[PDB]
Formats: structure tokens, sequence, C-alpha cells
């Protein structure tokens, strides 16, 4: 927890000897820093005089000379395709089912039903004449419950916290602090 | 101005150079001409520099006041307007201004004499030196601006020196020198209108009796643009003046009604809008301020010129020879005296004086 | 949120007869504010010349027949009216609006370069 | 003579003068490209009327400096490798064939490489 | 289609009475074997006979007064390009793309 | 009392050859893709009269509607308990001159209730009207003004529609594809007129079109299919 820290543990120029004793007596908060960076510590090796020998970092699976076929990591050309669902295809999915739960007849009898949804088929007409259990199981969820808008992050919860934890303003200030929970 | 000033995209100078214009005639366009505008920081100079530089013509502006030249560069694109620190008593500075120029326009002239220059030095000495230096630099065209009453035998120092200036320029530069005689010019911050707009005009009974033929300053600068780019105007003299004759007393009273100084009957007399003084007193006051005041005041010579009216040389050429119709002062009078209106400030209703309104106001002034 | 002064609610008029009335109503509003336009922007022309200019601009679209084009033209005219009355335009823009000005022969264009 | 100051030539027919401001470069009189505008013509502009020509930027001509570098002669090898003599701070590494009986310059640095067996032929 | 949409576009009148646009399909470059650029229809404007390009004397820059010199519209079909050009009331003309004649090509023909 | 340690001199860890997983970033959206497909289908089922079609890309759901259906769909997506999209974060447009209706009008809605986002797509021409969602979302007032200023789309019912970005009296709509990037005019100070004036555009250096250097080869293939198995039309069983 980011509690108070003594002044000598902060990388700022401070007072010495008698002038340090005087500062502690007169300052309301003696542990605060003056904000002047330490001349002997801050930026003492300048970026142009660093002794570090830099090397380009490379990962093994994607930056090696072996077992590194590019198409195995070519995510840009394996982008998701853009698919739009109109009322004709939704009616087909509702009437014939999906490939996950097929409800379409077999053989030539099944291809007749598929060719129905190759032209305009209104969804309202499909809903008008259809078994209601299909709507309660495919279009709706949990036996007819409405489909709630899906969350962008299911782990976005919060919990109310008190001053002893978050260290912010006490309860008499008109703001509150929510943690991750 | 228009959109393209030149009559053709290829022009051959009097010295043999072939100049080709590029572009449609905007800021980024060029005309192939380089011009030197002596006295380009003056009243007429800024109009001339603005018209030349706005179409791409390179302008060289000799100057002596460093702060006054700054506003000239806005007229042209990068590299169009150039400045040279010069003095008419420095021959090298003048020769540098005309070295690369195809046209030299001499707008240098004065009505007063100072501790450093006399009327002769500026009106005659400066013009002669510029004209002679231009010829030795092989400048194709020279344009000199004299006064409206230029006469070498005139009893006024200003008119006589202007008259001699015309002759000394033609002798040095040669017969290919064009001379312009503009009338008093009206425009924003125009010296001809500034005197009339001054509330405390001392000796208005003696000074404001002069009769002139005022001409628009924008047209004078436009005429110079026509003359510089038309070699058919070489060796000619142009008298630029308006059709309607005006007396300064008529203009003074017409302005007084436009400014609405007369909204309070007592105010014009109390504020000093009329300062009748004897001419011998005005001569004494003008003589004294010629050596006490550090700023150019109404001097002795201008007192003489109040008794001399503007006479037009019939033999000289006019706007008709340049294919222009002179602007009427009644049309542009309101827009140039508008800044001096007392209150206005859209309180109840602005009184906009049109061409017909000004002419009617002239009748009211002369109506007793 | 309150709309600004002289703000109208955009509407698509489906009747040609109704559209004519709206244009006439807006035409009179321009004429009534002509003196206000002169005072606010400090023009060099009298209010009579402003009304002539307003009439000329309105007459340029007199023979427009397509109703969908009329709605856009009327809507933009209302926006222009609101801009002028509320003094949102700077005085330079209005001065240039009234600063709008026999064509050259074939040879005259030829000698100078033409387009 | 204004002919050596305005025409591109492989060599200057005279010795360049470092104090002459009409030369293309302080170390070279003539321009080194057919489309390179001569310095004398460029300085003859209205914008140089009251400007001191000595203080204008006049970098040395690189064409004269590169040919002061001696030819690198390679022993027991017909291929020369050059990367700018700087490595990571030079130019991309390229390989130059030296079979022909002449010096062949680098495509980036302009350093000329040749075989030692052709040293007598090249120098004469 | 018949609506004169140029009355409300706000573009200057010079686009109609003085400029000519070309509806074309880009030809295959002779230096490359790709044909991707030839799959779309494009619209550009003919250059101004004067003032299309001129040399700025200060730096040698390519000055211009044609505001449409760098505008190239992209269309997926020829009909879409025509419909847009007609809608804006532009003076245009169509350059029909050249089609390559098909000739059989086999390795056996190198000897027969 | 102790001196502060020198952070430069502190020892640092030693790492060998690093390893990293290689997987398609689209794989992490598998739950989001399927849930949005079900929610998108639920909206079409609730509004068959208005919803033309819907699409799902990773974690973004788009609803496509006609201009005459914009008000109803937005009202449904705002007041329905399962879809409480109270906030309209953005209203924008895009120009497609090829199509009969040039402009796609896009509405991005946010539901702080369920931590969800949805998109509404409609279409417009240069003269066709689009209903204003200002009565529904007061935050769309400025967005619709910006759309009109840069495109010219007719928003019917807007309480105060006018320019919001361009200069007063500006001619043209910049974001249209036929509008030149540099415009038609430019400004300067006229010494004679003592004011700033508009003049026809002239460029000292014309804009250089380096876009003609685009590759003559297609760069991305047909992509990979990420449609959920529960949303593919079934293949009938083979012959007996
Ligand atoms: N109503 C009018 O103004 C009339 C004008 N003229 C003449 O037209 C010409 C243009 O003058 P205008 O613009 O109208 O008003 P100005 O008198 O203010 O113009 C005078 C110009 O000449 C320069 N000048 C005067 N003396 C010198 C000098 N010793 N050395 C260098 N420059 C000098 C001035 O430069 P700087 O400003 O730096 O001092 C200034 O640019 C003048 O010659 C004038 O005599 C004649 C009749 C009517
Ligand atoms: C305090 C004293 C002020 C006297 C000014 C003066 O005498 O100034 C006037 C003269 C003339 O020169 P000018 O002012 O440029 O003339 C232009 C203005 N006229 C034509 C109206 C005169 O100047 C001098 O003799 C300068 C003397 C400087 C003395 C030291 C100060
Ligand atoms: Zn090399």
């Amino acid at each position: 927890s980011g509690g108070p820290v003594p002044v000598f543990k902060k990388y700022t120029t401070g007072s010495k000897g008698i002038w340090e004793k005087i500062r502690q007596l007169l300052t309301l908060v003696p542990n605060r820093s003056t904000g002047n960076p330490l001349v002997k510590n801050y930026r003492v090796p300048p970026p142009g005089s660093q002794t570090l020998k830099y090397k380009d970092p490379v990962t093994i699976p994607a930056g090696d000379i072996v077992k590194n076929q590019y198409y195995d990591r070519d995510h840009r050309r394996n982008y998701p395709r853009l698919v739009a669902f109109d009322q004709t295809k939704v009616s087909g999915l509702l009437t014939l089912g999906s490939a996950q739960n097929p409800r379409i007849s077999v053989g030539e009898k099944g291809q007749k039903e598929l060719a129905v949804f190759d032209q305009s088929v209104s969804l309202s007409s499909t809903l008008a004449t259809i078994d209601p259990k299909v709507v309660k199981s495919e279009l709706l969820a949990e036996g007819g419950s409405p489909v709630v808008a899906p969350s962008l992050n299911k782990k976005m919860k919060f919990r109310l916290t008190e001053e002893s934890e978050h260290g912010m303003y006490p309860e008499d200030y008109p703001i509150r602090i929510f943690a991750q929970n | 101005v228009s959109t393209f000033p030149l009559k053709s995209d290829i022009n051959i100078t009097k010295s043999g150079k072939t100049l080709l214009s590029v572009g449609q005639g905007g800021r980024s366009s060029r005309t192939g001409f380089t011009a030197t505008v002596f006295g380009g920081t003056g009243f007429l100079g800024r109009v001339v520099v603005s018209k030349l530089a706005k179409h791409g013509t390179n302008v060289v502006v000799p100057f002596r006041n460093d702060r006054a030249r700054r506003q000239l560069k806005v007229n042209g694109d990068l590299g169009v307007v150039n400045f040279v620190e010069f003095d008419i008593r420095n021959l090298k500075s003048i020769e540098d201004s005309v070295k690369y120029s195809d046209i030299v326009i001499n707008l240098i002239g004065t009505e007063h004499f100072s501790k450093n220059f006399s009327i002769e030095d500026v009106n005659i000495g400066a013009a002669e030196r510029i004209a002679k230096a231009a010829k030795e630099a092989g400048v194709s065209r020279l344009i000199h601006v004299s006064s409206y009453n230029a006469n070498p035998s005139s009893s006024s120092d200003f008119y006589a020196t202007k008259g001699i200036g015309e002759q000394v320029v033609r002798d040095n530069f040669g017969p290919d020198a064009t001379i312009v005689r503009p009338a008093p010019m009206y425009f924003r911050n125009s010296p001809f209108l500034n005197e009339l707009l001054q509330i405390k005009a001392l000796g208005g009974n003696v000074i404001f009796k002069k009769e002139v033929y005022p001409v628009h300053a924008l047209q004078v600068g436009e005429a110079i643009e026509r003359i510089a780019f038309d070699d058919a105007t070489a060796g000619q003299t142009y008298e630029l003046f308006g059709k309607e004759r005006y007396s300064k007393k008529e203009l003074r009273e017409m302005i007084k009604h436009i400014i609405h100084i007369g909204q309070r009957g007592y105010y014009p007399y109390s504020a000093g809008f009329y300062l009748p003084a004897p001419e011998p007193f005005l001569y004494a006051f003008a003589l004294i301020r010629q050596y006490i005041s550090s700023q150019p005041r109404f001097n002795v010579d201008q007192l003489k010129r109040s008794h001399i009216n503007q006479e037009i040389d019939q033999s000289a050429k006019t706007f008709t020879d340049l294919g222009m119709v002179p602007d009427e002062l009644s049309e542009y009078l309101y827009r140039y005296v508008k800044p001096h209106i007392s209150y206005t400030s859209q309180t109840q209703n602005r009184t906009v004086y049109s061409k017909e309104d000004i002419e009617k106001l002239r009748d009211y002034v002369n109506t007793p | 949120t309150n709309p600004t002064a002289f703000a109208q609610t955009t509407r698509y008029v489906k009747d040609s007869t109704e559209m004519r009335t709206l244009v006439l109503n807006l035409y009179r509003r321009y004429l009534r504010h002509s003196r206000g336009f002169v005072n606010n922007y400090n023009l060099d022309i009298p209010a009579s010349q402003v009304r002539t200019k307003i009439r000329q601009e309105f007459e340029r679209q007199r023979f427009v027949k397509d109703l969908p084009l009329k709605n856009v033209l009327y809507m933009k005219a209302q926006m222009e009216f609101q801009e002028l009355v509320n003094f949102w335009k700077q005085q330079c823009h209005v001065m240039q609006y009234f600063e709008s000005i026999k064509g050259d022969s074939f040879v005259q264009k030829f000698l100078k370069g033409a387009q | 003579s204004t002919k050596e100051l305005t025409t591109a030539r492989i060599k200057d027919i005279s010795k360049p003068d470092e104090n002459n401001l009409q030369q293309q470069a302080p170390n070279r009189i003539s321009p080194w490209s057919k489309s390179q505008k001569p310095r004398a013509e460029a300085q003859d502009n209205v914008r140089f009327a009251v400007k001191d020509l000595a203080k204008q930027p006049r970098p040395y001509a690189a064409i004269d400096l590169i040919y002061k570098q001696p030819i690198r002669y390679i022993e027991h090898d017909n291929v020369a490798v050059c990367d700018g003599n700087g490595g990571a701070q030079g130019h991309p590494k390229v390989y130059i064939n030296l079979d022909q009986n002449k010096a062949i310059p680098c495509g980036y640095c302009g350093l000329r490489f040749a075989q030692a067996a052709f040293k007598e032929d090249i120098e004469s | 289609t018949d609506l004169a949409k140029e009355l409300v576009s706000g573009a200057p009148k010079e686009l109609i009475t003085e400029r000519v646009a070309r509806i074309y399909q880009e030809a295959k470059a002779a230096t490359q074997s790709g044909q991707h650029n030839t799959e779309t229809w494009k619209i550009d404007w003919d250059i101004l006979n004067k003032g299309n390009r001129w040399e700025n004397d200060l730096m040698g820059y390519q000055s211009s007064s044609d505001y449409m010199q760098g505008t190239i519209l992209k269309f997926d079909t020829r009909e879409g390009a025509i419909r847009f050009a007609k809608g804006q009331g532009w003076d245009y003309y169509i350059q029909e793309p050249k089609v390559r004649r098909f000739v059989k090509k086999d390795y056996s023909a190198n000897f027969y | 009392e102790e001196p502060l340690p020198v952070l430069r001199d502190l020892p640092r860890p030693e790492y060998g050859e690093l390893h990293a997983p290689v997987y398609n970033p689209a794989e992490k959206y598998k739950e989001q893709i399927e849930e949005l497909h079900k929610f998108g289908r639920y909206i079409m089922g609730c509004l068959p009269k208005f919803v033309q079609q819907f699409s799902v890309w990773k974690d973004e759901l788009v609803i496509y509607v006609a201009p005459s259906a914009l008000t109803q769909v937005a009202t449904f997506l705002k007041d329905h308990t399962s879809a409480q999209f109270k906030a309209c974060m953005d209203v924008t447009a895009a120009d497609y001159p090829t199509r009969t209706n040039r402009f796609d009008v896009v509405y991005n809605l946010l539901s702080v209730r369920h931590n969800s986002r949805i998109r509404i797509k409609t279409y417009a021409s240069e003269v066709s009207p689009v209903p204003s969602v200002v009565p529904l979302f007061q935050g769309a007032n400025w967005f619709e003004r910006e759309t009109y200023d840069l495109f010219g789309i007719f928003f019917e019912g807007h309480p105060d529609l006018r320019r919001i970005m361009t200069d007063y009296g500006f001619q043209g709509h910049p974001l249209r594809k036929d509008f030149p990037t540099t415009g038609y005019t430019e400004v300067r100070y006229d010494a004679e007129k003592r004011r700033v004036v508009y003049e026809p555009l002239e460029l000292t250096q014309a804009w250089r079109n380096f876009t003609v250097g685009s590759s003559v080869w297609e760069q991305v293939g047909d992509g990979k299919d990420f449609t959920p198995e529960s949303f593919k039309l079934p293949t009938p069983a083979p012959d007996p």
C-alpha cells in the first residue's frame, strides 16, 4: 500500500545537519520532498553515454531460422470474413436449424428445403407459421427469456471500499472508490 | 487588378529582353517583370506595390524607414517583394535598387523642406539621380510622377520644382520616360482628405478656397499598372484627374454634414471647426513652425498654393488614352469619410450616402 | 438545450403548394431585415441595393421544378438567413458578397493565354 | 570565361580557386550534372543584389573528393565486398565483380575496387 | 437520376461549363504482371490547357491552379460511375477498356 | 539515515531465448462473436418490419435499417430492458459514390447497463431525408450538425441545423469524395480593401499524388471463416 514514505527515501535533494532539524520543526508535513532531483543520482549517465549494449529481442516460435514458416503466423491474411445475415438466412437457420443442431431432411428431400431460402423469404411469415418451441429455443433463450445485450467484459465488477483500504478522501467527501472485486 | 493584368503572356521590353508570364494571374503566378518602386512606403507607393506584387511581378522597394516597409511584403508571395536600404544621398544604394529592374517608378517627392533636404533636392535632385542611374542600368521603362500643376515658371516652389523635375528626368533617362501628373488623390488615410477631416483646421478661410479635380487613388495606381506594362505609353505625359471640379470649402462643409458634427448646433463653433485667421498671421505661424516643430506642418509654400487653382494641360493625355473612366468622388466619398463619423455604432439607423445622396448634399451646402 | 435565435426546425415538405408559401414567407423576412443587414455589417450601399441583391439571388432559383431540390434550397436559405441576422458572419464576408464585380473575344483570350 | 562556369565537365581544365565565389564549389569550377544550375547564373538574381556572396553555403563538391581516394586492390579474389566502412552506420552490403580489366566503383560510396593483377593496366 | 444534384452540391459552376472528366478503367502496366488496379473504374479530370503546371522561380516548385488535378474517384462498376457523373451534371466521356484476346498456350507448342 | 541505492548499479535478471505464443487474435472473440449473433438475431426477430440485416465482426454488432426505420429501431434499442442503449456516442457518415444512395449514416450506441455496444447503419442520398435522433438522444445534436456540414445529409426534425466546422458561407461539403482536398478558394489580406478576402485557389507547389504507386498485386487473400457453427446453414445428410 502506498502509505507515507520518509523524506530520505525519496530521490530529491534534502537538508543536512542543523538545517534538517529546523525543517522538521517548521514544516507542517516533514516527510514531503522538495522536488529537486538528486544531482548525483538523477540522469547522471545521460542517454547518450549509456554503457548498455542493446540487442534486438527475438522470440523463438516467430523469430527463429527453423520451424518458422511464415503462413503459420500470417494472422493478417487469416482475418475473419465479413458475413451479413439477412431475414432470408435467419429464416433458414430458424426453419432448418443450424449445422450444430441439424433439423433438415436427408438426401434429395433435404436439398429441396435448402433451395427455398435461395430467394426472398420474410422472417415475419416464417415466425407466423412455425412451432413455438423453436422460437423459445433458438430465437429466444432459457425457454423464452429475452436475449440480454452481451457484455464486452464479463469480469467488469466493482466493490465499494473504505478509506482505510484505498487511502483516498474519507467518507465525508462526495466521491466513492470502487475496486476490481 | 482584375484576374490577369497583362494583355499578353509574352512581352518584349525596350531593352530586348523577352519576358514570359506563368499562371492565371494570382499570388503564385508570375509576370516575368521586375520593378523598382522608389518611395514605395508612401501613400501612393503602398497602392502601387500592392497592385504590382499581387499579380507576381517582382518588386524592389528602396526604403529609409525600417518599420514602414514591413506591411508591403504581405502583398506578394515568397521572394516577390524585395527591400533595399537606400538613401538619395547614397549613389551605390540607388544603383543596387535598379540593377535587376525592367521598370522603375519614381514616386519620391515632397511639399516641404527639412533640415536635411530642400524642395529642390527631393523634387529635382532625387529624380535626376534616379533617372540617370536607371539608364546606366539599362532599364527599359521609367515612370515619373510629378504634380498636377507642374510648371517650371510657377511662383510656387512645389509646382516649379515639379515642372523642372519633368524636364531633368527626360534629359537624363531619355525620350522613353513617361510622366504622370496626378490630381489630389482621395483614399483611406489620404493626405488630401486628412486635411479636410481635421476638426481644428487653422485658417480654413484662406486654405480651403482652392479648387481641384480630385481623382481616386486606386485608379492612379491602376493607371500606373497600365502604363508600366504598355510600351505604347512611353514618352507620353498623363494628367490624371476627375471630371467634377470641387472646392475644398464645398468638400469641408459636405464632410461636416456626413460626420454629423452639426447634431449639436453650438459644437462645431465651440470645437474649433472654423478658425478664421488673417493670412499675414498664417504666414507668420507657418514660418515659425518651419524651424520649431519637428513634424511637417502647413508651411509657407502651401499657403501660396491656396491661391493657385488646378489648371489642366489640354495637350497631355488622360484616362481615355489608357482606356479607363475616372471614378466620381461622390461615389467613394462616404466610404472614405466613414471612419471619422462621430458615433454611428448602429444605434438607430446608419445614414448611407450613395452617389445621388452626395450630389444632393452638395446642393444643400451651396444653398444659402 | 434551447435553440438559438431565429432557428427553425428542419422539415421535408411533401406539398409543392406549401413549399411556395414557405419561400414567400422567407423572402419577406429577407426584405424586412435589409436595413438591419446594412446597420450591423456597416455596408457602403443603401438598403435598396441590398433588396435588389436579395431579389436577384431568389430569382436564380425561380424555375426549379424538383421538389426534393426545393427542400434543400429552402433549408440552406434558412441557414443563410439565420447566419446574417445573428451577426455570425464577419463584416468582411458580407462586404465581399456585394463586391461581386461583355466577355473577351477569341483573339483577346488567345493573345493572353485563355484557359 | 563563363564557359567553364556554366557547362558540366568531367574535369576542370584549370585549378579551382577557393576564394572565387563564381565557382560551382570551392574545390570545383564547373557543375557536375547536366541539369545542375550553374552557381554564377543562380547568383545573378534580384535576391542577391544586396547580399554578401561569401557567407552563402558553399559545400565542397563530392565528385572531386571521391576521386582523391586511391583504388582498393583485392588480392586472390575477383569479388569485392563493401558496406560503407561503418557497418551498421554505412550502406547496405553489396558485392562487386572484378573480372573486367578496370576499376569498378561502389554503388553507394563510390569507392573503386579492382584486382591487383590489373594494377599496371589501370594506372596507365 | 434526372435530378440536377449540382444545384445543391456547392461546387463551382466551372466544373460543369469548363471541365471535362474521363470515366476509364486503368490499363495494365507494361512493367508488371499484376492486374489488381484494372478491377475498378475511376474518374479524373482533363488538365487545363494553361495553368495546369508552371515552375515557381524561387525554388523550382510545380505550381498549379487546377484544384481538381489531384482528385481521382474510385468506382466498383461502370454503371455507378456513369450514374454519379450524370447526377452531378458533369461533361464526361468514357474510355472503354481494352480486352485481351485469349490464345491457348501450352508447352507442347514449343516444338509443335 | 542510509544513503539511497544507485538504481543503475542494481543487478538485473538474465534471460535466455524468449518464447511467445503464435495464435490468431480473432480466437479470443469466440464467445463475443456467438453472443452478438444471438442478440443480433433477437433484434431482427423483435423487429422483422424494420431490420434489413445484421452483421457481426469480432466484438462489434451492426444493424442495417432503412431511413424510414431509423426512429423505431433506435427507440427500441433505447427503451427495451434487454437492450438499454441510452447513450449515442457518435453519429457519422461515409461517402460511397458508386451506390445509388451515396452516404452510409452510422450510429454507435453504448449500453452502460449491460456493458455493450451496438451500431445502426442506414443510407441516404444528397437530397433524401434522414430522421433526426435528437428527440431520442440529445447528444446527437452536434454530431448531426457536423454530418450535414461535411456531407450535406438532410436531417429532418433537427431543432437547429447549421454549419459547425466550416467557415461562415462556406460552399461545398468537404468529406464528399468529389470535393478536392485543397478546396476551391483561399484567403489573403488585401491592402487596397483593408480586409481579408477570398480568392481562387493557387498553390505554389501543387499537391503531388503519390497514391498512384499502390501495389498492382492483391495483398490480403479471402481470409478465414469465423462464423459460429450455430449460424451456418446445415448440409443435408448424404444418400442412404
Ligand atoms: N494628393 C497627393 O498625395 C498627390 C501626390 N503627388 C506626388 O505623388 C507622389 C507620391 O506621393 P504620395 O504617396 O501621394 O504622398 P507622400 O508625399 O507621403 O509620398 C512621398 C514618397 O516619397 C518618399 N520621399 C520623400 N522624400 C524622400 C527622401 N529625401 N528620400 C527618400 N524618400 C523620400 C517618401 O518616402 P518615406 O515615406 O520613407 O519618407 C514617400 O515614399 C509624390 O511625389 C507627390 O509629390 C502630387 C499631387 C497629388
Ligand atoms: Zn560501398
